[PDB]
DNA sequence: CTTTCCAACGAAGGCCTCAAAGCGGTCCAAA
DNA sequence: TTTGGACCGCTTTGAGGCCTTCGTTGGAAACG
């Protein structure tokens, strides 16, 4: 059945094909079904990433039942309440299932969980009808609450959250991706963070570039319009490294990139995401949505 | 303020009470009551007036001393 | 007074109970018998209540509480960030200096909570609590200034001094009988390392290593640049650069963060990360006595 | 905006005090006059509760006077300091 | 020419976590 | 069989991370 062709497709999945070019996201206003207040609460906040196997027998109707079940589990673990909400307009395609939010309110929200999937169809192409595919989870709150919610979900839907990790290659690619994005209001200078590998804690280089200089350098190293290519990313990194070495005769290339921040969003290797501008928000998710699939497959 | 609205209502209520009542001793007692309460109400209105005046003056001398 | 009582209570709460006895030995405001009446093995609430009883039996004031706060600062001296002021352009006396400083700060607006405490190595420590023309000086936002007699340097903790910086500077320079007072751009948290920097007070023959000349040259250069002595414990650096690309000048801004700088930088060359001779922008941190840098071509 | 609850309770206390005082000097016709005055008080309470005011902050009636005195002293002190400053 | 507010954002007080150690219970060595 | 000793248990608690609040010039906007 689905298992056989799924075996074949992950057999074909080898590190031999060239990395495909990616289309630069364009300035896109928030969708009509998207509530500005809900995303405004979501944006300008820190989120922890989690990859998820597809939900088993998940229904969007019995949300109150889920809320009361989580409340019962929490009180069993022990003036708080659990609220389930349905959020429209942030699905990449019609194939991607509807997204929803879970909140913990102390009768002041303390813990928020977001389940979503944008442009994620390969998982949806290899799944049966019973399952719901929202492999992207964003957590914001206390770690104990996150662990409790994860335990409940493991017991209920037969799934786990895996802490999604981002390497230097992916982080550099996404850095180039958002520095390709056009921002009308440069409200945050781009900034990169590094960490020298050493058992005792050592120097952590932070390198910041003025947004105008960064955009000019990007357009200088921008060849294919509306698209980003591996050669563009490599030359971007090479130019930064050459500038750093010309300044200080220090090979930054022998250091691990750990955090990249720009005007629109910021990412960290451990799985920290900060979002500022809505105009590219959706596209952001799509990119990181691929990483969940790449962790599932 | 609130008092600037409740005093006219108090005046109209006192007027109607005086009109409806017929006893002369009760009329005199109500008149003395009205005089006392009106004096106190206008006194506290003035107190709030110099309250906001003193607040503005305090801000002005704060700017001056700065 | 209740204000001094709660101030002393807060300071005691800041003091770890493991060294409270030493505090008394350094405070000496209360008689030793009163100290003996209190055991330190009992609960924290009990010991603080007994200390409140002891200080209320005597006359609690602001000077003794300020002295206790000063000595707590001495024992910790790690919770604040320090900046360095330089005076320029020969007879000294403690009493008249204190009198002049007190008079100037009283003339500042009307009043200020000023306390003095002489320390070893001519380290006069001054606690200053600021207050406006219509309010008692606040004891929750204090500042500390360290003065060395007959010296061209002074240290200041800048937590809220940005409100009125020139006042403290002019008061200090008039009390020090010095004309010109300037602030060098040097900021750090390890106060003792600042003290040191400102005053300059600091086999299996079968293996055949190749390029050994490079290793012996790089280690020799690193040793000559740094030295066998333990480098001063510096924790933060930041360079603001604006130089031509040569590859409209690019404006760069770097921050080096490290629990122990000058050691990871010492190990960069042996690890091969940077060239054998490091750039002068990193080899003159103790030499130039500079922390914030601006360089142009 | 309706009347502030502190103002309502204060006014009710003053009406209670004045009704007690006006009942003290009344010897005869006690019950009818006290019933009429109670009806008057309740109708006034309803009218003041229903009354609407623009959203202007108005502090407690009894304390404001004291505040003024302190405020006055503050200004005096400020003025004194100002003079001293100018003198310097 | 002046005044007040939004912004840029810096900063430090406060919330929250846990790694540390003393006190307490329990098993086992010794009388 | 009884008593002391040392184990592991438990609670207490000290320190670091971190969010949020306070302060805020500096610019923008209204204006005696």
């Amino acid at each position: 059945p689905l298992q056989k062709r799924l075996e074949s497709v992950r057999k074909q999945s080898s590190f031999i094909l060239t990395p495909p070019r990616r289309k630069i996201p364009q300035c896109s206003q928030l969708q009509e079904d998207v509530d500005p207040q809900k995303v405004a609460f979501l944006l300008h906040k820190q989120w922890t990433l989690y990859s998820l196997t597809p939900l088993y027998k998940f229904s969007y109707s019995n949300l109150k039942e889920y809320s009361r079940l989580l409340n019962a589990f929490i009180v069993a673990e022990k003036n708080i309440k659990v609220i389930f909400s349905t959020l429209l307009g942030m699905k990449g395609t019609q194939r991607d299932p509807e997204a929803f939010l879970v909140q913990i309110v102390s009768k002041k929200v303390l813990w928020t969980g977001w389940f979503c999937c944008v442009f994620g169809d390969s998982l949806l192409e290899t799944v049966s009808e019973d399952f719901t595919c929202l492999p992207l989870f964003l957590a914001n709150g206390a770690e104990s609450n996150t662990a409790i919610i994860g335990t409940w979900f493991q017991k209920t839907f037969d799934c786990y959250f895996s802490p999604l990790a981002i390497n230097a290659f992916n982080l550099s690619w996404m850095a180039a991706m958002w520095t390709a994005c056009k921002m009308d209001h440069y409200v945050a200078t781009t900034e990169f963070l590094w960490s020298v590998p050493c058992s005792p804690q050592s120097l952590d280089i932070s390198f910041a570039i003025h947004p105008e200089d960064a955009k000019a350098l990007w357009d200088s190293v921008h060849k294919t319009p509306g698209e980003v290519t591996q050669e563009e990313v490599d030359l971007f990194m090479d130019c930064l490294y050459s500038h750093f070495h010309r300044h200080f005769k220090i090979h930054l290339s022998a250091t691990r990139l750990v955090r990249v921040s720009t005007s629109v969003a910021s990412a960290h290797t451990d799985g920290k995401i900060k979002i500022l501008c809505h105009k590219y928000l959706i596209g952001v998710l799509a990119y990181l949505t691929e990483l969940a699939i790449f962790q599932i497959e | 303020k609130e008092l600037n609205i409740v005093l006219p209502e108090f005046e109209k209520t006192h007027l109607e009470h005086q009109q409806r009542i017929e006893s002369k001793v009760c009329k005199a007692a109500i008149a003395t009551f009205y005089v006392n309460v009106k004096e106190q109400f206008i006194k506290m209105l003035k107190e709030s007036q110099m309250l906001t005046n003193l607040k503005r003056k305090n801000a002005k001398m704060i700017s001056d001393i700065e | 007074d209740e204000t001094v009582a709660e101030f002393i209570k807060r300071t005691i709460l800041k003091i770890p109970m493991n060294e409270l006895t030493t505090i008394l030995k350094a405070w000496d405001f209360l008689s030793e018998n009163q100290l003996q009446t209190v055991n330190f093995r009992q609960r924290k609430e009990s010991v603080v209540q007994h200390l409140i009883h002891l200080c209320e039996e005597k006359r609690a004031s602001i000077s003794d509480a300020a002295l206790l706060d000063i000595i707590y600062m001495q024992f910790h001296q790690h919770q604040k960030v320090w900046e360095v002021f330089q005076m320029s352009k020969d007879l000294f006396d403690m009493k008249q200096f204190k009198n002049s400083f007190k008079k100037i700060l009283q003339r500042a607006l009307k009043n200020v909570t000023v306390s003095f405490r002489e320390t070893e190595e001519n380290a006069v420590w001054i606690r200053i609590a600021w207050g406006t023309q219509y309010t008692k000086p606040n004891q929750y936002k204090p500042t500390y200034v360290v003065y060395y007699s007959q010296t061209p340097y002074a240290f200041t903790s800048s937590s809220m001094l940005r409100r009125n910086t020139p006042l403290l500077g002019q008061a200090l320079t008039i009390a020090s009988k010095h004309h010109q007072i300037v602030k060098m751009d040097l900021r750090s948290r390890y106060l003792d390392s600042l003290k040191a920097i400102v005053f300059k007070q600091y086999m299996d023959s079968r293996i055949i290593h190749e390029n050994i000349v490079e290793k012996e040259r790089v280690q020799r250069i690193t040793q000559e640049t740094f030295g066998d002595y333990p480098q001063p414990q510096l924790e933060f650096a930041q360079y603001k650069l604006e130089t031509k690309f040569k590859s409209e000048p690019l404006r760069c801004l770097i921050k080096f963060s490290s629990p122990h700088l000058l050691e990871a930088l010492k190990s960069l060359a042996p690890a091969g990360i940077a060239d054998a001779p490091l750039s002068p922008l990193l080899t003159c941190i103790p030499n130039k006595r500079m922390n914030y840098f601006k360089i142009r071509d | 905006q309706p009347l502030s609850k502190s103002t309502r309770d204060h006014l009710q206390t003053m009406m209670e005090s004045v009704i007690m005082t006006i009942l003290s000097n009344s010897i005869k016709e006690k019950e009818e006059i006290q019933y009429h005055l109670n009806f008057l008080k309740k109708r006034l309470l309803q009218q003041c509760e229903t009354l609407k005011v623009p959203p202007k902050k108005m502090e407690d009636l009894t304390n404001v006077s004291s505040l003024l005195n302190m405020e006055r002293a503050r200004d005096k002190a400020n003025e004194e300091g100002l003079a001293l400053l100018q003198e310097e």
